[PDB]
């Protein structure tokens, strides 16, 4: 239920955001943490180590995806000088 | 007329012709003429291989038809009660 | 190898020769046009040979080749009486259409000849295929070449014309395809000798009729679905126009004899009044607008619409004479519209560069040979006896009258109005004063080329107008098979 | 094999900084994929609905192995664009088989062949391409919710990296940023759907989810609403990645912004993997008995997306003037057909689906190859057009405007005909392979009662045909605005070619002109084969159509 | 029977709710600092137009079923015909009122006649091999079955046609059919 | 002007302009009370009238071998 509210917060990041693409990455990270939080609590309720293992791979993949996205943003900033959409 | 070997020998010849046309290169200069027996030869190979795929595909489809009828028959005999 | 495959193969050979002869000899374009013309002559010679061997009273398809190598889409070729005359019309028209453009195609001559040769193969395949889905494949195959032919060789408005004919035909055809696919699913194939034995249930027939009819009314065309023709038949090059009006309009007519009469008999009989109201409306509306059309080629194009309404009403008559008259009119229209397009799009247009009627008057004074053939052609368009046009109009009109009298009576008014626009257009061009004062130069009369394509077309309409048995004798037995009904003391014999 | 090639290529790439090695590394990636085809070809001598592998985390089917090979073959074909220089010098005195295999030609090639072009100097490009392929093969073979997520990220992340690998282009870096940002949103929906499956079912196994669904399809305490609702969220993330409407907006920008050679791989590879993976998931969740579950079936999202992709794909394409944006909207329209065949789950629709995907991939491939080849053919042409002079990243995307193809039929007629044949196949004009593809999907949809969708499909096809006809009108109906370069053939500008034997002894010299520069054979041959497959399909259809018939019969085998 | 007013209100709510959602996106996508109350000031007509159409659709189809005392596809046609007219009413042009009505009426009636697979299909749940088999070789039918649907005349004269026509002609014109003989010797 | 060289014609600009107006007149059609009434009369009313008359008289009459003592009416 906390995980649901957190997923909303990450969802609302896109709704409340016209010009801040850095907030777009952060909203994706909140959603990923919210979904991982939900898996972890469910696997504690169902006594299943596989759920914890699933969480660990999401953390790894989320970390690897943040690395790629920050890299792509740097290749974008080098030619532009702004991370701001003129809206 | 759909003879596989002759058709795919012809297909290879048409590939070389279209390629020469796309390249805007002459269709027949003597020192290049070996390419048509080559493209046609590769085409003939592709079609001997398609021949044997067809033989396997036909057998597989013939077995499948029998299984469907056999399945249909037993179900019909089951409903006889 | 079957003679029917030879028919489809000869034009492809000529396409190959045209596209490769630059490597064995700057080759003159005369050589290219000689190859294409001889290619069409040989195709005509083969069709004549087939007809000499053809038997007039066989209900088995003739000159077929056994396959024994069944695939998902196999081209089966066969001929009977209801298709043999369309094959002959295609192989006679194609050489004349080539000669009619011998001088007026000045750029891209290789592309023009290859398109026309490919058109010959595709149109012939439409008449010869023995499968209903094969019919759609050949019917639709002619669109890209037709799109390119109009766009590479058409007049000023060629882009709008090319788009119209492509999108109209495609849209109608997509409703025919859905009808064909439903048939293929119920029966398991669209091969003629299997589907013709199927008996679709009445509600299925009704929704099958709609979808096949939508396509055939777009292709007839019926009035209101005919702006593609008023554009494409006018903007097309002359050879394109001859092929488009002589053979391409005939596809929907031959299509009725394969796709509606044997397999949708109950829907066809129950809906004939809707067909007849549309055909009756088309006969009057097209006739009145032809009378007010000021583009000479558009006027000949609009009269095709009025004539096609009569063969469409004859094909739904469910009587022997109406069905034979429909085929007779289709053929007679092919010779007459070819000649009138040559007279307008090839003789007037080449000399003046304009197609507006206001600039022509009194051409008889300086062009007596043109006015003689133009007049005979205008009598054919009016369905004057001694032309095959009278025989087809009379038989078509009699069958339409006997099937539904009020529809035939309205359709009969064409005898008054086809005369009106034919005689009006003849009088304004050949007669109607001295030679037009808009002509600065004098005009030469018909060249030998123009004379001998008009003379040949005029010869066919008159010879068949006097002895129409040359087509009817090979029509009677096969056309019996598409009639629906029974006599009480003749049926169910024991 | 694909994992060994990636690691071995990475190790060789790691210790090199030489950019002249890029063409060689690309050619090795072709050899590596040919071995991958060989191993998967040997893995097709059994009949099964599926064999679980590696502790049940992966699986193999005949369908899985066929589309493994197909992905490899499309990837070898795309890899040619980075393995051969676009133009060659050909003369009739170096054309014999003894000349090609024993003699050599010497001339200054650097400017002619574009030796130092951008697509020839990215060392890691074939390697990143292999990573995407691994993501795609693994996703086809995934038997497990965690395996699904890992596979889809692996393929997606490589696609983002591919869209940005031209780091010196502002257009490319922008498109890579857009792909990653909205693709990250879609991955969250996939992870959310997979997570809701797990927290409700207690299993990560696809087998176990299908068993629970099978028992729950009987005709109250734990009624299984979650399965359809989870897969609905799950499917939306996959609808984004195939760029189905209404989740389509990203692809016309991204496909236009990234370089055209990259677009060829990016626009083709991902749809094959996601659609194949969706096929099995659609089959095994299909509620046979009409129960409450069927009322909320997640597969209606596929059918709505199909409807919306038919309309958006054709209507929006009407006013596109940039050639790559038109291809993006053309794909969305064709995705509508693919989605219709997948949504109707029948033997006929699955056959139609399998055939449609493979013919569409080879056709969209022919369009990209012709577009690239035309762009590389303007080397010896000049234009004074003011519009063309203001185009951005001209080197990355030489053809960006439909107007650039004006009069191209007068520049190269047979290559223009190949483009026209490919486009007419997209319309569905018989007897091209595209017509037979559309015909099969319509048949199945009508036979299963999808009439309303059948009618919207035919109406949208006429609208779609308009912008297809508009490309063809541009190529054929007008004179070109490109003229041959005066200096390339100026009667006094000859470059020298030396012909030498195996002993490096000069045999003859020859003077050469711009008229002796041609499209390289790999591109002409590939266009020629595919163009003739599209054209002559009616004579070749038996084995190709029979393969799909057998595959579906196995998948449906009761 | 059904309550046309009550059902129409639900129709307005479902599609007005969707219109209100699209109103919120327009407000969110506004460039100027207009505020949260732009939902009913600028984009408010959009939500109202949607509520008006779907309400009209649900009212007129429900009314059409009540008037005809039947539940068939036609009612979805008039419902769409009225909903399309309401769509065109906002533009203020009579041709757009009719044309928009026609499209909505045709599309919605066509979907209902064929049963669009938007939410499920009419599952046969029968032997499809037997269905296609029966339709395939139903080559010859009882003649009466055909006569029941095309009738007699127009070239369809089964044995005994003349006797029935004789009977038919007497019942209408009161005339006995006695054709004359062409032979004087009889 | 159109491929082959044609003869010199005194192309009258007024007549040419009239010909251009006829080719482009479709671009300027509008729905008015007059045009809608005419279009409805030609497309709906008259065809539906012929359709209704053809419907109501379909099968009404047959002439074949009708003698005195018989009726043309069949229905
Ligand atoms: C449907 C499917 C079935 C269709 C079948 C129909 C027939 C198709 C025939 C295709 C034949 C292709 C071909 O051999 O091209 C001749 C082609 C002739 O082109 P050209 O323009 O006259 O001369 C080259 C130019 O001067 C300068 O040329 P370039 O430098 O521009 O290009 C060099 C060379 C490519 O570079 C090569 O050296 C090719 C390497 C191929 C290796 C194959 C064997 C591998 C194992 C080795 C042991 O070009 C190609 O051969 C293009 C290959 C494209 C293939 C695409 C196939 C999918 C589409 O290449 C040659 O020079 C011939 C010598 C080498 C032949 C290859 C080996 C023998 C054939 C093996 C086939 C497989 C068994
Ligand atoms: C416009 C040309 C249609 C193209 C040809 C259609 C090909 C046949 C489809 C006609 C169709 C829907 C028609 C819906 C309205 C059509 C569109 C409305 C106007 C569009 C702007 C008839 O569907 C009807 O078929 C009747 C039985 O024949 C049933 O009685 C009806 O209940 C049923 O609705 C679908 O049924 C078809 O599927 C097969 C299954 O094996 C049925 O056996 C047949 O039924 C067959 O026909
Ligand atoms: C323009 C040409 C038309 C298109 C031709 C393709 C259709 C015909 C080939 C379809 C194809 C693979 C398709 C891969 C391409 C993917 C998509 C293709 C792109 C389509 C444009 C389906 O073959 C598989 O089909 C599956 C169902 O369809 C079956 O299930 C499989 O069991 C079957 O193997 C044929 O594969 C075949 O490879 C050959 C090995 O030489 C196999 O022969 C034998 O195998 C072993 C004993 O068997 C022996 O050890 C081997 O010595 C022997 O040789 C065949 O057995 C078969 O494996
Ligand atoms: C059952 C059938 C009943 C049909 C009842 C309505 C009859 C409508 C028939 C539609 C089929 C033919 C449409 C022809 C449209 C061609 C055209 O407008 O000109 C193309 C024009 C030619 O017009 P142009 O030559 O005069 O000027 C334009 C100049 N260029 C081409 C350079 C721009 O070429 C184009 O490509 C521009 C078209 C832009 C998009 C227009 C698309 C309209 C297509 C509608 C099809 C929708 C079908 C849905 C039903
Ligand atoms: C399109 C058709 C693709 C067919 C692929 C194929 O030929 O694989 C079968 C073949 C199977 O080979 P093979 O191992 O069966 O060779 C014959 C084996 N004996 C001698 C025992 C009969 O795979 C290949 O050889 C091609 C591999 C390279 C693929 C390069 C394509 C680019
Ligand atoms: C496509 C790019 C080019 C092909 C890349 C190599 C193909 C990779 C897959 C593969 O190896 O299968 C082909 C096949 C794999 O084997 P195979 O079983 O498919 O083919 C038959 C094998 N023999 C000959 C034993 C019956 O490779 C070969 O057969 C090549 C044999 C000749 C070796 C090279 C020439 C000799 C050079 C001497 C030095
Ligand atoms: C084949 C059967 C015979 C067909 C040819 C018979 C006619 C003939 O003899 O050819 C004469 C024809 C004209 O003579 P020619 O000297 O070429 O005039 C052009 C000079 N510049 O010379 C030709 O150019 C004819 C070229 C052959 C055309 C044959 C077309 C065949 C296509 C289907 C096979
Ligand atoms: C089936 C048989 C093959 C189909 C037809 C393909 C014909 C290709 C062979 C022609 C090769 C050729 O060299 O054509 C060259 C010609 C223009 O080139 P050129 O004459 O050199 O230009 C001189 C400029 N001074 O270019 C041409 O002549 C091509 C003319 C256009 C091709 C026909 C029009 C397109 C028809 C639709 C094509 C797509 C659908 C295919 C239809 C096939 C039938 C269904
Ligand atoms: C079946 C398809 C039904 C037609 C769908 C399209 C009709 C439509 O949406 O309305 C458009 C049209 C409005 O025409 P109008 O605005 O007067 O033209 C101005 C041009 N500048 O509306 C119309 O003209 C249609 C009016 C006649 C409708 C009779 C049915």
């Amino acid at each position: 239920n906390i995980t649901l509210i957190l997923f909303l917060i990450g969802i609302l990041g896109f709704v409340l955001n016209r010009k801040n693409i850095i907030l777009m990455l952060i909203s994706i990270e909140i959603m990923l943490l919210s979904i991982t939080f939900l898996i972890l609590l469910s696997s504690l309720n169902m006594d299943d180590i596989i759920g914890q293992t699933y969480a660990i791979y999401i953390i790894v993949v989320a970390g690897a995806e943040s690395a790629i996205g920050l890299g792509i943003l740097v290749a974008f900033y080098r030619l532009r000088g702004s991370i701001a959409i003129e809206y | 007329m759909v003879n596989r070997i002759l058709f795919w020998t012809g297909f290879g010849l048409a590939v070389r012709f279209w390629q020469l046309g796309i390249e805007m290169r002459p269709f027949f200069n003597r020192k290049s003429l070996w390419a048509y027996p080559l493209f046609g030869g590769v085409g003939a190979s592709f079609g001997y291989w398609l021949q044997s795929i067809d033989e396997k595909q036909t057998k597989m489809l013939e077995e499948r038809k029998q299984a469907i009828l056999e399945k249909r028959a037993r179900r019909a005999q089951r409903q006889a009660e | 190898m079957s003679l029917l495959y030879v028919l489809l193969i000869i034009p492809i050979i000529g396409i190959f020769l045209i596209s490769t002869i630059d490597s064995f000899y700057f080759f003159n374009v005369s050589y290219y046009k000689k190859i294409a013309l001889i290619t069409t002559i040989l195709n005509l010679i083969v069709s004549l040979i087939i007809y000499i061997l053809f038997d007039f009273s066989n209900n088995q398809f003739q000159f077929i080749q056994e396959n024994l190598d069944l695939s998902f889409y196999d081209i089966y070729l066969g001929v009977d009486g209801v298709s043999i005359y369309f094959v002959l019309l295609t192989t006679i028209i194609m050489p004349i259409a080539l000669v009619s453009n011998w001088n007026s195609i000045t750029n891209n001559i290789k592309s023009y000849l290859i398109i026309m040769l490919l058109l010959e193969t595709l149109l012939l395949a439409v008449f010869l295929v023995l499968d209903v889905l094969l019919f759609y494949i050949f019917f639709e195959s002619i669109l890209p070449p037709l799109f390119i032919l109009i766009g590479l060789f058409g007049s000023s408005n060629k882009v709008r014309a090319s788009f119209y004919i492509f999108l109209y035909t495609l849209l109608g055809s997509l409703f025919l395809l859905l009808s064909i696919l439903t048939m293929s699913s119920i029966v398991g194939t669209t091969y003629f000798d299997v589907l013709l034995k199927s008996s679709f249930e009445y509600t299925t027939q009704l929704f099958l009729f709609f979808g096949i009819f939508i396509a055939f009314a777009v292709k007839t065309p019926v009035w209101g679905l005919n702006s593609w023709l008023l554009r494409a038949h006018v903007e097309s090059p002359l050879g394109g126009s001859i092929v488009l009006a002589a053979i391409v309009l005939k596809l929907s007519l031959y299509g009725v004899f394969r796709l509606i009469l044997p397999i949708l008999p109950q829907a066809s009989l129950n809906l004939t009044y809707i067909v007849y109201a549309i055909g009756a409306i088309t006969v009057l509306y097209a006739s009145f607008s032809t009378l007010r059309t000021v583009d000479v080629k558009e006027l000949i194009a609009y009269s095709s619409v009025a004539h096609a309404a009569i063969y469409l009403m004859g094909v739904f008559s469910n009587t022997i004479q109406g069905l034979e008259g429909a085929i007779l009119l289709g053929l007679a229209h092919g010779f007459v519209s070819s000649g009138l397009f040559i007279c307008a799009g090839g003789i007037l247009y080449d000399r003046t560069g304009t197609r507006l009627i206001y600039f022509f008057r009194g051409l008889t004074q300086i062009m007596p040979l043109f006015s003689l053939f133009f007049f005979i052609l205008c009598l054919g368009n009016a369905g004057t006896p001694l032309t095959l046009n009278f025989v087809g109009e009379f038989m078509s009109l009699y069958g339409t009258l006997e099937r539904l009298p009020i529809a035939g009576m309205l359709a009969s008014t064409s005898i008054i109005f086809s005369a009106a626009y034919s005689i009006y257009m003849y009088n304004r061009i050949a007669f109607g004063g001295s030679v037009s004062l808009y002509f600065i130069d004098c005009f030469r009369d018909l060249t030998k080329r123009e004379f001998f394509i008009l003379f040949t077309l005029v010869s066919f309409t008159v010879i068949l107008g006097i002895y129409p048995s040359f087509v009817l004798d090979g029509l009677h037995y096969n056309i019996s098979s598409v009639v629906y009904g029974i006599e009480p003391n003749a049926s169910y014999l024991t | 094999m694909i994992m060994i090639s990636i690691l071995s290529l990475l190790l060789s790439t790691s210790v090199t900084l030489r950019r002249d090695m890029s063409i060689l590394f690309n050619r090795i990636s072709i050899i590596a994929l040919a071995y991958c085809i060989l191993h998967d070809t040997m893995s097709l001598s059994f009949i099964s609905k599926g064999i679980g592998l590696h502790g049940g985390l992966l699986h193999i089917t005949n369908l899985t192995q066929i589309f493994h090979i197909f992905i490899f073959i499309i990837s070898i074909l795309i890899l040619q664009l980075t393995s051969f220089y676009p133009r060659k010098v050909w003369i009739p005195e170096y054309s014999s088989l003894k000349d090609i295999f024993f003699n050599k030609i010497l001339y200054y090639r650097t400017k002619i062949i574009n030796k130092m072009g951008e697509h020839m100097k990215i060392i890691e490009y074939p390697l990143i391409l292999l990573f995407v392929i691994s993501g795609a093969v693994f996703l086809i073979s995934t038997n497990d919710l965690v395996s699904i997520f890992l596979s889809i990220e692996l393929q997606s992340y490589g696609l983002y990296l591919l869209s940005t690998i031209y780091r010196n282009s502002e257009l490319s870096t922008t498109g890579g940023l857009i792909y990653f940002l909205l693709g990250g949103l879609s991955s969250c929906f996939i992870l959310l759907g997979t997570s809701l499956l797990y927290v409700n079912s207690g299993t990560t196994s696809l087998d176990g989810l299908y068993i629970l669904n099978s028992i729950s399809d009987v005709n109250s305490w734990y009624k299984p609403y979650y399965l359809n609702f989870s897969l609905l969220i799950f499917s939306i993330g996959f609808l984004f990645k195939v760029s189905a409407a209404p989740f389509h907006f990203w692809s016309p920008d991204v496909y236009d912004a990234i370089p055209t050679i990259v677009t060829t791989f990016v626009a083709i590879i991902a749809k094959i993997s996601i659609f194949i993976f969706l096929l099995e998931l659609v089959y095994y969740t299909n509620s046979n008995a009409n129960s409450y579950l069927s009322e909320f079936s997640w597969t209606y999202a596929l059918l709505i997306s199909s409807l919306l992709s038919l309309i958006i794909g054709t209507v929006v394409g009407l006013t596109q003037f940039r050639i790559k944006r038109l291809l993006a909207y053309s794909t969305i329209s064709h995705v509508g057909f693919i989605l219709l065949a997948l949504s109707v789950s029948s033997i006929e629709s699955t056959q139609a689906f399998i055939f449609y995907l493979i013919q569409y991939s080879i056709s969209n491939l022919n369009a990209f190859f012709i577009l690239i080849t035309i762009g590389f053919s303007l080397y010896g042409y000049v234009t004074n057009n003011k519009e063309y002079k203001s185009l951005l990243d001209k080197n990355n995307s030489p053809i960006q405007l439909i107007s650039q193809l004006k009069g191209y039929f007068y520049i190269n007629p047979l290559l223009s005909l190949s483009l026209a044949i490919t486009i007419f196949s997209f319309v569905g004009v018989p007897p091209l392979v595209g017509f037979f593809a559309k015909q099969m999907v319509l048949s199945a949809a009508l036979d299963n009662g999808y009439i309303f969708l059948s009618l919207i499909a035919i109406i949208t096809s006429v609208i779609g045909a308009v912008y297809y006809l508009n490309v063809i009108k541009e190529i054929f109906f007008y004179s070109p605005e490109h003229e041959v370069n005066p200096v390339l053939n100026e009667s006094d500008s000859n470059f020298s070619l030396r012909i030498l034997n195996e002993k490096n002894v000069l045999i003859r010299s020859v003077l050469l002109k711009g008229r002796n520069i041609f499209i390289s054979s790999p591109f002409s041959i590939t266009i020629s084969i595919i163009t003739n497959v599209i054209l002559l399909f009616i004579f070749m259809n038996k084995e190709w159509l029979s393969m799909g018939t057998i595959l579906v019969q196995i998948l449906f085998s009761a | 029977p059904k309550d046309a007013v009550h059902l129409g209100l639900k129709g307005a709510a479902v599609v007005g709710g969707i219109g209100l959602l699209f109103a919120a996106v327009r407000t969110s996508l506004a460039r100027k600092n207009v505020g949260p109350w732009a939902i009913f000031t600028r984009n408010g007509k959009l939500a109202a137009t949607f509520a008006a159409v779907g309400g009209a659709y649900d009212f007129t189809r429900a009314a059409a079923a009540n008037l005809r005392e039947k539940e068939d596809w036609v009612n979805n046609g008039i419902g769409g015909l009225f909903a399309g007219a309401t769509m065109g009413l906002t533009t203020g042009r009579i041709p757009r009122v009719l044309g928009f009505a026609a499209l909505t009426g045709v599309v919605l009636a066509t979907a209902e006649y064929a049963g669009s697979g938007l939410r499920g299909v009419f599952k046969r749940d029968v032997d499809e091999y037997e269905r296609k088999e029966f339709l395939r070789k139903n080559r010859r039918r009882p003649i009466e079955e055909t006569l029941a649907e095309i009738g007699e005349g127009r070239g369809i004269k089964p044995p005994g046609y003349y006797e029935r026509r004789a009977q038919r002609l007497k019942e209408k014109y009161g005339v006995d059919i006695n054709p004359v003989c062409a032979d004087p010797d009889q | 002007m159109a491929g082959l060289q044609h003869y010199k014609i005194a192309m009258d600009p007024a007549l040419v302009r009239l010909g251009s107006m006829i080719s482009n007149r479709y671009k300027y059609f509008r729905w008015t009370k007059r045009t809608a009434l005419v279009s409805f009369m030609y497309v709906v009313v008259v065809p539906s009238t012929i359709g209704y008359l053809a419907y109501k008289t379909d099968g009404l009459w047959d002439l074949r071998a009708k003698r005195r003592g018989d009726l043309i009416s069949e229905r």
